[PDB]
């Protein structure tokens, strides 16, 4: 499969999440995603086919993972925006007030601004600390998907937030949305990963 | 808040 931020993958033939970003760990191909999407050794599929397995994860506390891919996969420095792409360039972290977009298999490509940092989410499994908050909308299945600026600076991966009864927070105003992502930088350093860029 |  071609590995693009925002696309669907399944975990052990069960849950669905979204790809964060193509990465390498030395010669090993991978993608970053949310930790809550899978346990270590869980099997990832795209397009019906096995693409790799969860190599490592932290959730709760943090919410991060990377999937270790077979060599047959094609890593791409791209995030889905409809049928277009955003080119991944780097991982410069944007400040509160910056515009940012996110990409995922349920709500697609959604944009807003960064509204707060260092937010705790009190999930049923436990707290996850240190999350960045934006007001782009999101919904169930977008987890793990890319957060990126227009200029291609990868920000992080979708964790969670204030899901409404319809499964998303797109039906409430931006001012009421809490859409939380795990910062990319600590994922890259924790696991020794490099972005694939273009 | 919920994960996703």
């Amino acid at each position: 499969a071609n590995i693009v931020g925002g696309i669907e993958y399944s975990i052990n033939n069960a849950s669905l999440c979204s790809v964060g970003f193509s990465v390498t760990r030395g010669a090993t191909k991978g993608f970053v995603t949310a930790g809550h999407c899978g346990t270590v050794n869980a099997t990832a599929r795209i397009g019906g086919a096995v693409v790799g397995t969860f190599a490592a994860r932290v959730f709760p506390g943090n919410d991060r993972a990377w999937v270790s891919l077979t060599s047959a996969q094609t890593l791409l420095p791209r995030v889905a925006n409809g049928s277009s792409f955003v080119t991944v360039r780097g991982s410069t972290e944007a400040a509160v007030g910056a515009a940012v977009c996110r990409s995922g298999r349920t709500t697609g490509y959604q944009c807003g601004t960064i509204t707060a940092k260092n937010v705790t989410a009190n999930y049923a499994e436990g707290a996850v600390r240190g999350l960045t908050q934006g007001n782009a909308c999101m919904g169930r299945g977008d987890s793990g998907g890319s957060w990126i600026t227009s200029a291609g600076q990868a920000q992080g991966v979708m964790s969670g937030g204030n899901v409404q009864s319809n499964g998303n927070n797109c039906g409430i105003p931006a001012s009421q949305r809490s859409s939380l992502f795990e910062r990319l930088q600590p994922i890259l350093s924790q696991y020794g990963l490099s972005l694939v860029t273009g | 808040a919920a994960p996703v």
